[PDB]
């Protein structure tokens, strides 16, 4: 309960846009899987040169985030996979033109939280996502069916 | 687009803010300080080309104030990219066709910027946004004094258009009577250039006068317009506050 | 009083080095003009080539900072002005290379009714400071005597 | 040095700390991602000179790992700057000769890196950190077949030097029973390269042989040396807590 | 002043808000609901007389929209005090002398309100803000049909001025091109009165027609203007949303 | 979930009577259409001349209420519409005397993009409700049958 | 983890000097044997006659301390044993004058079932340490070689 109020206060303090608050609620330490209606709303938003900046800028903050929040990074890679299959061509051109932050995530590693090694979830997503960006012929096939 | 451009794009939304208040110095500074950091300015023009720019005339005049301050204040690359893309700037002069009063302010500003950028490309071996007394360009000009006369008379032709445009802004201010804030903000970079161009003609004229007549009579008319323009600015109850004298 | 406890709490949370806590406690919203002993300590510390960056990177945060804290920008311009007069030559070489951070401040503006007076202290220190970087014969005379 | 360089100078200070563990991966991401963002890497090589090195060998030992990762992962400029600063890298091998628990390892990075950079400069027209199938440069190498044979057989002599460097660190881990945490970290860039260099030569050896015998025996000796390395790195299983599983 | 007036004064600041957006229905409602609660309206006019009213023309047009809605919607006292103080309303017509375009909207609205308030005082035994089919006033009018003809022709003279003023607002909207919100808000009470006056002439004309010719030709022109005005309102992309059809 | 705990906390803090907590729990932001059993319980309670004011004074708070809660105004107009159809004659005499509170709502307006649809539910209930107070032959036929 | 944040919070609240925070972070309940670099830093710091008291007064708090923290008493006896071997002669003169603080520990006793093993580490360090103060020919041979 305390986190749900305190995050709502940090949203007011930083001044966040309704587009940022959506993307931010989608990618949040919260252990719940990112919901299908959230993913398809961010894909639907992508067809707007005013919102596409705010979506990709918040996902680029969350892909950067500290090791304490592997939960952010895992969802952010999930949202990027959905956005390249479903979303506008701008999502793919952006993600191809700064691939290096996704490809660099592929070695990520948080450990001794309770004893386990916690990076593998990030490393599998980043590996298959970087493979999917590199497989331009698989990606343009996937996009052309789903759009 | 790339992640470093995203840092600049946040500032450009806020500097071209949705209505006819001033473009904040804090967001114009964030673009200028970026332009020095990344040594180059292709990202700032590529952002203005891809912005929701021509959506309404209030934001397009704000964008021309911001774009003038970025060319004037910023790294020599901001002007060098403006010398390449003066035809994109010219296209902005068309996109609202001079109808309602606010559109006329846009068209006279585009004509002023296209004249400034034409003059840097055509005439001078000088590439700073504000003019300043470059010793090598001044020495090479006085060493070539028939082109030296053409340099002060062409630089005076910019100060003439600077002065004519200032009267368009003053008449448009006075006829509208209220909501002056963006129009007076457009006077701020024109004030700094008016002093910068004045200091350059004064320093070039002094050099050419001692290195060797009628340019002193032309200089007295331009000086009279300079002192008239700063008296006209002294009337303006917000604009006067921030500049630490319109010099 | 509580802002002095809270400020000490934020200095723990972000984990700032003791050299950063010296600068960020020195150029701070308490609005007493910055202490002559702290200025000469920063000028002595500047000669440690590892610890140099901690001073100058905090002054880059304080010169960058929001309009609400015009107080920071005025004191940061004061701390730089002392550091070019009486600190290491490395502070001049840094301050020369990124002059634009100060030079852009000359037109700075803040308002709360009468707040134009607060903008004036920022503007005059930025103007004097750029006059000092630009007068090379003044700055090398001044530094030769001050060293 | 400029303000953007302060981002990188914080990160290298945390990577080159006084703790004898690995450099945290988050600081090496900050150095690699800086290198990609600024499309030119000279500030990383400058910062590496500014750091206090040799005086406590945990800084120099890690700094050589961190620079190897940066050359491998980073923008192609990191390779171009390493091709120039090979003489500074060579100086790192001299500055702490003898007089240490592991100076042979410090020098063995330097020897390996210098040979790596020699190969990047001469033996191919490509420019990448991890060796991979550049498509046109591969076709040129079969067009010039004996220079392609010398490229891959010399690159095998580098891969033998990569493997002998790994055996050096494994034997040093057999010595450092009481304290090992970073010596596994020194393997990390070698592991990823050893699979990529295997892929690169296997493709080039097969394309060369079929289009143009004992190069198949040389290839199997390197195949066997990969399985020897994969078994050796699995025995030091604490390395798996940093990396993926080696592959 | 007294403490109950302080509750109303909070709403009147927010309904006459500082710029050319709409006067919020939430603050206009707080004044109307007060005017029914306290059974009387002297506090609402005494507040408008003591407000920072004539400080600038944007708030004085907002105040005339709010004051029309309070007379129209509010308790019969709001109109009875407006019948007494129509000369204060007339003084508002002077205070900005028709210069810049926005002042002309004020002067034509004051002329419309002074015509409405003159008509309630002079002519009808009827005192509701909106007109409605008062049976006793209708029966007494048809029982007096030469004054009955003068009643529909005088009530038509208000619908003529209502229509002429609507064209001033539409031409001023179209010439300004943007920032329509307060001008279209001024159309909202004129729309409700246009239907209310139309329903009254229709019901009075029906009664007088059956109780007994050329008033049907006049009614067809007024009806044509009614259907033209609702087509003109249908163009307006905000105003259309809230009224649940401009009837 | 937490808004249901917090709402129960605010109902303790302000000290509202159980009849007020019934109304302020019934006409509330949970957006399920108001329950037919609660409507007939309010219509029975209305016959207690002391407890009458607690229902009608809470509905006067909910009809007065901010624009953000269009949800309250719509349900409060529903609860009044039931109470004039099936409640005590005292609810009609109250609702007739201060008709203006509803009658002023007919022009109500809220917006969040598409929020004009939410304003529409308020407006149509206010219009139907004033049509029901004004048709005296409808309301006395309706009440004679419903009683 | 939280005890490491809380310990850093108590070190702010009581206001301890950086030399005290070095000792009270060094001889602490984390139960890793005390670091050889921290021991030689305390032995170097001991030569500063103003900063000397901050080390020795914190070791007097840690030797005085409750039975629950036998961990403190064992490490404080270790830090003293290093400081008489390799620190300044001022640490020996202090430790000789108030020997009784250690000498009384020889009989120390703690229990949690098997806690007699924890009492044993305290007792053997106190016994070895008093044997080292008492063998003057050992301590002056040891100090002459170690200096
Ligand atoms: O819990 P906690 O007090 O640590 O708050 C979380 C975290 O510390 C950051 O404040 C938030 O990330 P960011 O500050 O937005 O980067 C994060 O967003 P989300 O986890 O609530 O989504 C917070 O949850
Ligand atoms: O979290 P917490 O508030 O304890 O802060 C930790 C620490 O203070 C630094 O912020 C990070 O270490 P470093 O500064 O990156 O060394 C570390 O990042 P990560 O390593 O936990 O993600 C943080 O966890
Ligand atoms: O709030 P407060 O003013 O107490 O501190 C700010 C904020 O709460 C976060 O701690 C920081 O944001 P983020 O956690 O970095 O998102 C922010 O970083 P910075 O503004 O101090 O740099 C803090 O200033
Ligand atoms: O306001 P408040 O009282 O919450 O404290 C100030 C501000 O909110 C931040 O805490 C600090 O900003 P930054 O950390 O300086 O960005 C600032 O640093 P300093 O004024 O205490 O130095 C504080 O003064
Ligand atoms: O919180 P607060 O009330 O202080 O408002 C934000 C911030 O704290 C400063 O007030 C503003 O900075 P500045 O005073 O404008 O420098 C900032 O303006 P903008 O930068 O968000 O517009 C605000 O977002
Ligand atoms: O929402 P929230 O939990 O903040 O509760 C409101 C506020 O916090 C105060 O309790 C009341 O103001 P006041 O204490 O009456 O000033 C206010 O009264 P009312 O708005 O509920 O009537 C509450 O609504
Ligand atoms: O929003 P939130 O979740 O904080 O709770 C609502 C609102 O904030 C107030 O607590 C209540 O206003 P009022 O007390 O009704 O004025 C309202 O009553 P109800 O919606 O819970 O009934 C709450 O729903
Ligand atoms: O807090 P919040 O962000 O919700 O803003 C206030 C209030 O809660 C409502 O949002 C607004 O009421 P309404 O939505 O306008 O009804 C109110 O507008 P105004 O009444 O203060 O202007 C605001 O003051
Ligand atoms: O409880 P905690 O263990 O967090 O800290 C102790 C206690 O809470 C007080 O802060 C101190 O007592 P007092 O405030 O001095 O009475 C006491 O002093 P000292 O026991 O640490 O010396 C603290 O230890
Ligand atoms: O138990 P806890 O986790 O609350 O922390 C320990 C203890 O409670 C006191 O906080 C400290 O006692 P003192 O301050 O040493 O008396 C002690 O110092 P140090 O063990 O953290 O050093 C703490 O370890
Ligand atoms: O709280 P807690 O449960 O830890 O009990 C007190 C204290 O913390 C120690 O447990 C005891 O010290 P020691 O373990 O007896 O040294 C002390 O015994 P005494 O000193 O109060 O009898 C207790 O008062």
């Amino acid at each position: 309960m305390s986190k749900q109020f305190v995050r709502s206060a940090k949203n007011l303090v930083k001044g966040y846009s309704s587009t940022q608050v959506l993307v931010r609620n989608a990618t949040s330490n919260d252990n719940h899987q990112v919901s299908k209606d959230s993913l398809i709303e961010l894909a639907e938003k992508s067809y707007d040169s005013a919102d596409f900046f705010e979506i990709m800028d918040m996902l680029d903050k969350r892909l950067n985030d500290k090791g304490k929040y592997w939960r952010h990074i895992a969802k952010a890679l999930t949202v990027i996979d959905y956005l390249i299959r479903f979303g506008s061509e701008n999502c793919v051109l952006w993600c191809r033109e700064n691939l290096y932050i996704i490809k660099t995530l592929k070695e990520f590693r948080h450990e001794d939280d309770e004893g386990i090694d916690q990076g593998q979830i990030v490393r599998v997503k980043a590996k298959e996502l970087t493979a999917l960006l590199s497989d331009d012929e698989r990606l343009n096939e996937e996009r052309n069916m789903n759009i | 687009m790339s992640r470093i451009d995203s840092d600049l794009q946040k500032a450009l939304k806020k500097a071209c803010s949705v209505e006819e208040t001033a473009p904040k110095r804090k967001h114009v500074r964030a673009c200028i300080v970026y332009t020095w950091d990344h040594q180059s300015s292709k990202a700032v023009f590529t952002t203005l080309k891809t912005l929701p720019l021509a959506n309404d005339e209030v934001q397009l005049f704000k964008m021309l104030i911001v774009l003038h301050k970025i060319i004037q204040e910023g790294h020599p690359s901001a002007l060098a990219e403006a010398i390449r893309d003066r035809d994109w700037i010219r296209s902005l002069g068309r996109v609202h066709s001079g109808g309602s009063s606010y559109s006329k302010l846009i068209r006279e500003y585009v004509r002023y910027l296209v004249l400034k950028l034409d003059f840097h490309a055509h005439h001078r071996g000088f590439n700073n946004g504000t003019f300043e007394y470059e010793e090598y360009v001044s020495l090479v000009s006085v060493s070539d004094p028939d082109e030296g006369y053409e340099t002060i008379l062409d630089l005076m032709s910019l100060q003439d258009s600077l002065d004519e445009f200032s009267q368009i802004i003053f008449a448009s201010i006075q006829s509208e009577r209220r909501n002056t804030e963006c129009k007076i903000s457009a006077l701020i970079p024109l004030i700094a250039e008016s002093y910068g161009i004045y200091k350059f003609i004064t320093s070039m004229l002094r050099a050419m006068h001692r290195q060797l007549q009628p340019l002193k009579e032309r200089y007295e008319l331009q000086h009279a317009r300079l002192f008239e323009f700063y008296a006209d600015c002294s009337s303006v109850k917000y604009l006067t506050t921030l500049v630490t004298i319109p010099k």
